This record gives structure tokens, sequence and C-alpha cells, in this order.
């Protein structure tokens, strides 16, 4: 094939990859709570949202070996 | 004024990743958007919510972000190809395919 189109999307998702846990989250949290902006004001609330979440979030990421 | 320290700008770039990868890109979008409105010059999370948003379906926000990376990195290969997919939800392919062709040329150096 002339075009390695099958890799685009691998290589998308490489390409975004960056190179305890309750406290860190808490902690965020506390901080984007202050933030008047709607960015900060969007994201507290999902955090909140995510907050029964935290120990799937948490095995996860230790799974991807990341936190 | 608000402030992120060095962890927590990457603790939340990570569960910002965290969402893209398992599949949450809008959550990702909304993440990523609160670290770079606190830190718009962090790469890592510009490259993040650049695929974040091409997964969200938002072509628009995504070509200017690749533009963005293709101006203040113009080295890295990967930015053509997202601002090749982006122009392609656009629905502009000569562009999307002009874009394609600099991530290949680029590939090789
Ligand atoms: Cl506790």
């Amino acid at each position: 094939r002339l075009y390695p189109e099958r890799l685009a999307d691998r290589a998308l998702l490489d390409f975004a990859t960056p190179h305890d846990f309750h406290q860190a989250m808490q902690g965020l949290r506390s901080v984007l709570a202050e933030g008047q902006s709607p960015e900060l004001r969007a994201a507290a609330i999902l955090l909140e949202q995510m907050h029964a979440d935290e120990q799937l979030m948490q095995m996860t990421l230790h799974l991807l070996h990341k936190v | 004024n608000i402030t992120l320290t060095k962890r927590q700008q990457e603790f939340l770039l990570l569960n910002g990743w965290l969402q893209l990868q398992c599949g949450h890109a809008e959550r990702a979008c909304i993440l990523l958007d609160a670290l770079l409105t606190l830190n718009p010059e962090h790469l890592a999370g510009r490259r993040c919510r650049l695929v974040a948003l091409l997964n969200n379906n938002q072509g628009e926000r995504a070509e200017k972000e690749a533009q963005w990376l293709i101006s203040h990195d113009p080295l890295q290969a990967g930015n053509w190809l997202c601002l090749s997919r982006a122009q392609q939800l656009n629905g502009d392919l000569d562009k999307a395919r002009h874009a394609y062709q600099h991530y290949l040329e680029l590939k090789d150096h």
C-alpha cells in the first residue's frame, strides 16, 4: 500500500502520550475550585462528578504504568 | 490569581490523558483546557488536548491547535498529522492531503 494510513491512529495516540492519588486529587480539586474562568469551573465540576471513581482511575493508571 | 505546581500540572495532565486513552474524549478536553488555561505553554498538554479534540470531533478547534504547535514547535512531525486529521474532519480533503505529505517528509528528516 502506498500510504501507511493504517498506522495513523496509532501514531496520533502515541503523539498524545505524555512522557498518592487520593491526596493529589483532593489537592487539585482544591485549587481548581477557586478559578472563576469557565475552563476551571468546568473542570472542577467534572472532577467532582468523577469523585466516586477515584479508585478506578488510580487502578487504571497503575495498570497503564503511569501512576 | 491561580497557579498549579509542577506535580499538579503533571497530575492534571495524566488524568486528561487517562480520559483520552480510555475513550472519554470530551472529559480529556475539559481537564486539559483547565491545564492549558493556567499554563498555556505546556506542550505535552497541547499535544494531548489536540488529539483529544480530534477524537471529540472538534475539527475547527483542532486545526488552530495544530497550527499553534506547528508555529511553536515546527520540528515535530506529529503536528502535521494532527492538522491533517483536523482538516479531514473539516471536509477540506485537499488541505488534509497536503498536511499528510509534510508529515511523511518530516518523519524521514
Ligand atoms: Cl480522606
